[PDB]
């Protein structure tokens, strides 16, 4: 997916009775893949992050397709969740896929210290998890398939210290002209 | 025919929803002085407890005959309520129940829920025989009605969905607080209450002192090679308190 | 805490919609995130690279150099990050000798921004080293570094990080059309000398006053080519900042 | 979720659309005394101009990648916009857009539509090279992004979408004001923006002071034998102003 | 010379003991909103874990060479507090500890008491080495002081109690709020303690905010038969709250 927009974006299987994962990702604002984002490239321009961040979520689906889906945290010092359970008891929320689009949620800030450093080494901030709290179900020959689109934000809680020259971005030798 | 709603930490919704009937108008509250028996400042856990959990998929045909729960037992492993129950001789708690069941446009087929009380269960056999802990007990688990086999039957419960599994008829199962799943009318339903008992607070384990029960009162179906749809429950406990703390219950 | 991205605005926004918080007096200063802070540090902008040639001192001893912010990554990608800036303009001098010889002696070095339309000097002997009124600034060994205040320069509001367009006869698409700056220049200033020497002068700039307009996203893969945004590198392929992994649902 | 539109003489709606954010909320107007350079009393066609017109379709696929254009190029032969773009030496104009875009309910697929500046394409080839006018101002025809072939390649602009063309990663676009087609969301998608320059005024055919994107984020498909949908762009200039008139342009 | 003591639902006296000074004479107190980092309202457990919790029984004789805990990891196993620890990311609590310590008007000994901060402890080997967490985080089991064989020596920290375990002289240890046992002076020692780091909370089983230890200065004896008496300590943790709610920690 990488050389495409489709890393941008997941594949759902409305064909499964299941509770499982459907993604998971690290929390640390500058690590991969979130740095790549915006906010990511700004927070690996500095080195101390503080503050909650919000994360968004559309279900890209055909219209006239149902599902309630859970989106987790997972607050550290811990393994990454293998049931979903195990982020039912993490804070969480669960979708109402409504007429409404989009649903939007905050990892808290957790962090034992104010700020944390922007780019763990031997480090962890958290993780993000995805399940299925619901199986998806499409209405009768839909297409066998679903997209979701995941965004994410500084909230008004969010700021960073030690701007510095960014980790992101490499030059080898010089720049011709 | 839209809600929002919050507990303890979590969050749940409907946007094709009718509210809950409150159960007897009453909003859930702690114990009164005025009428409490327990002589300690009883366990608050609060926000840490008054949320949501919620159980394992049941999931549902044609052919499916019930499900049901009693409560505490069904929440007995639900972190910070279950050991709190646990760890005491006594509790109470309301709940606020919601049951998960979209469908498409294209399904029909309806479910009855009914928030019930002491649900007295009637043994599977006849003479003398009554139903035995681990059944009456099912913890999260729960008990969904089957057609066969089930061992150990002189201490299992009846099957007898439509006869309450007590010897009273369904349909005036609606004398509870009571929702309908009706696939046209809602996808989703339901119900809140507080505590009750003859008792200020009760054993928790050793008694449950609400139950919850999910009946399919008309027939899954949709044309579409989805076949069956999962149901699931979450509950928040309500006013959580527990007194008598001790060590933790086998 | 439900919404519509697809209405461009920012998602729902609020923190304690779904965290049943403590009142925590969060108050942590975004100061050190103002642009007057993230573009007001220096950097290094270019390398005036010159051996002292001996067989024609009087020639060949001089550089020019064509101002631009396009050439070194980190201030290009703070730039490369907007659709226009102004600033007034923090320059410093980090001049260099380097011995070729067992002896440099006392050296002394010019420097002229030639605005555009000023006589470009073509010697080490050119008469436009003179300056009635072209900034010409000067360093010597043992003198400390050299800095001016350069106000905004643009005939615009603000300088293009980017353009859209060309020069009304169409070629040098983009900024090579309007960030026509002129040059830096240098030269060596102390007449013909037996050490053979090379000087070297690290050029650096920070933006203080600054503004800045609408937001673009940063630069993701290695420059190329200073005005153009080209990118697609010869006998190479587009290994982006993004970092692969073996499958989504681990971390 | 409706909206009608009504610029110089042209009228534009949709029933299933989330209103446009005005570009840095901004909304349209003439310069100022305060700011300008030129020194006439400028061309105001009004109603006549700032009025909409619309593109030649595009249509897409799963297969498709990708379409953009630069302003006021891709509308130089709007009539009287474009000759009094084509007669002046400068001028300066905001617009009003709404991409065209409606499925079924039985469709998916998504569609990130950005606004952006001045977009500086990214060539084709490496090396010693940039972008020929006849590409960079494609007119109305546009630029679609194909995978094949496309002649004076060293003159070309780059395919690549996905680095936005310049060298810089997609989904951090919605940096600049954007919308999305989602056929679940809307049938429809809108934005507006005020005129913006370094210059109080600009050379309208020499530098495309806006331009437009629109991009496949996530592939059409439907079920339906209808296995592609066409998409088209209105746009109305504003507060439309020319300055410095002579001949026709070529 | 005096005392009783009440905390969360436990007591404690002694009869022959002079008061504790109150570290730094801060008093235990909650955190404040002025000084936060954690955004949520935390987890106050009151009563059901500011409450007393005991050590196993140590016995000490002439032979003797000293013991220590580090805290919270001591009190891990201490019902609500070690778990409400375990499943938070964050907590804080300070601390009320007596030791009990009692002999006959016909003994002779004395330990020095110290309670003490992050008290980074040297390693037993010299060179390229650090303390392993299993012995850091001895939990309650605690770290008694041996002459011989404790395995993984490597990893293992110091036995070296009169360079009070890093290579600083004891004596000076009274630097730190401190008591004595002397069996002449009192039967008993207590000293208490509000939270404290460089961090308004901190993560608990990653980091033992506070530790205690307690030395034998003059060697027990009596000429009666029963040649050694055990020590036990007792903690309440104070204003204890744990924030970041999540799994149980391994």
């Amino acid at each position: 997916y990488i050389n495409s927009e489709n890393m941008y974006s997941v594949v759902l299987q409305s064909s499964i009775n299941a509770p499982d994962k459907i993604f998971s990702i690290r929390t640390d604002v500058a690590s991969q893949p979130l740095a790549t984002t915006l906010i990511g490239e700004i927070s690996s321009y500095f080195t101390h992050w503080t503050g909650s961040l919000r994360f968004s979520f559309m279900f890209c689906g055909t219209a006239n397709t149902t599902v309630k889906l859970l989106l987790a945290y997972t607050p550290p010092g811990i393994a990454e969740p293998t049931t979903r359970k195990d982020a039912m008891l993490g804070t969480h929320v669960i979708w109402d896929v409504g007429l409404q689009s989009t649903i939007s949620m905050v990892v808290p800030w957790i962090s034992a210290s104010h700020y944390r450093n922007t780019s763990p080494g031997r480090s962890t901030s958290g993780y993000i998890t995805c399940w299925y709290q619901t199986r998806l179900v499409i209405p009768p020959q839909t297409p066998p398939t679903a997209r979701l689109l995941c965004f994410v934000s500084g909230c008004k809680d969010f700021c960073l210290r030690m701007a510095r020259d960014t980790n992101l971005h490499l030059q080898s030798g010089a720049i011709a002209q | 025919r839209i809600i929002q709603i919050t507990r303890g930490d979590s969050t749940i919704t409907s946007q094709d929803v009718a509210n809950a009937i409150v159960a007897y108008g009453v909003w859930p509250h702690y114990l009164s002085s005025k009428d409490a028996s327990a002589i300690d400042k009883p366990s608050q856990p609060d926000t840490s407890s008054n949320r949501f959990y919620t159980l394992r998929s049941v999931t549902w045909s044609s052919s499916s005959k019930g499900w049901w729960w009693k409560l505490p037992d069904a929440l007995k492993d639900m972190g910070i309520f279950g050991e709190n129950m646990f760890y005491h001789y006594l509790g109470r708690s309301g709940y606020t129940i919601h049951v998960q069941c979209n469908a498409s446009k294209f399904h029909q087929g309806t479910l009855i829920v009914a928030l019930i009380p002491e649900h007295q269960i009637a043994s599977a056999l006849h003479g003398n025989v009554n139903v035995g802990y681990n059944y009456t007990h099912p913890g999260e688990t729960g008990r969904e009605v089957k057609a066969e086999t089930r061992l150990n039957p002189d201490l299992q419960p009846t099957e007898e969905y439509w006869l309450n599994f007590d010897g009273t008829l369904l349909g005036n199962i609606t004398i509870f607080p009571h929702q309908f799943i009706n696939l046209r009318s809602n996808n989703s339903a339901t119900i809140i209450a507080p505590y009750v008992n003859a008792v200020p607070m009760d054993s928790m384990r050793s008694h449950n002192n609400w139950s919850l029960v999910i009946i399919p009162i008309c027939p899954l179906e949709t044309s579409s090679a989805i076949n069956t749809i999962p149901i699931t429950i979450s509950i928040s406990p309500m006013c959580a308190e527990f007194s008598g703390a001790r060590a933790k219950r086998q | 805490a439900l919404d519509a991205a697809e209405t461009g605005h920012t998602s729902s926004v609020q923190p304690e919609d779904v965290i049943e918080t403590r009142y925590v007096q969060t108050s942590q200063t975004r100061d050190e995130m103002s642009l007057e802070s993230f573009l007001g540090r220096s950097g290094c902008i270019h390398e005036s690279k010159l051996e002292v040639t001996l067989a024609n001192y009087n020639k060949e001893n001089f550089t020019v150099w064509a101002i631009n912010l396009q050439e070194m990554a980190q201030i290009r990608r703070k730039f490369e990050l907007f659709t226009y800036t102004r600033f007034d303009s923090e320059i410093t001098l980090v001049p260099c000798i380097s011995a070729l010889s067992q002896d440099i002696g006392h050296i002394t070095m010019q420097y002229m921004y030639v605005p555009p339309g000023a006589p470009v000097p073509n010697s080490r002997d050119d008469y436009a080293w003179q300056s009635g009124t072209n900034a010409s600034v000067f360093w010597q060994h043992g003198q400390a570094y050299p800095r001016f205040s350069l106000p905004f320069l643009s005939v615009a509001s603000a300088y293009y990080m980017f353009y859209d367009g060309y020069d009304e006869q169409d070629q040098n698409y983009g900024t090579a059309n309007t960030n026509n700056m002129g040059s830096l220049c240098s030269r060596i200033v102390t007449e013909k000398h037996i050490h053979k020497v090379h000087i070297m002068t690290r050029i650096y700039h920070k933006a203080k006053h600054v503004k800045a307009w609408c937001p673009r996203p940063p630069r993701a893969l290695e420059y190329t080519r200073a005005h153009r945004t080209n990118f697609k590198i010869e006998d190479r392929s587009i290994q982006t900042a993004i970092v692969t992994r073996p499958i989504i649902t681990t971390a």
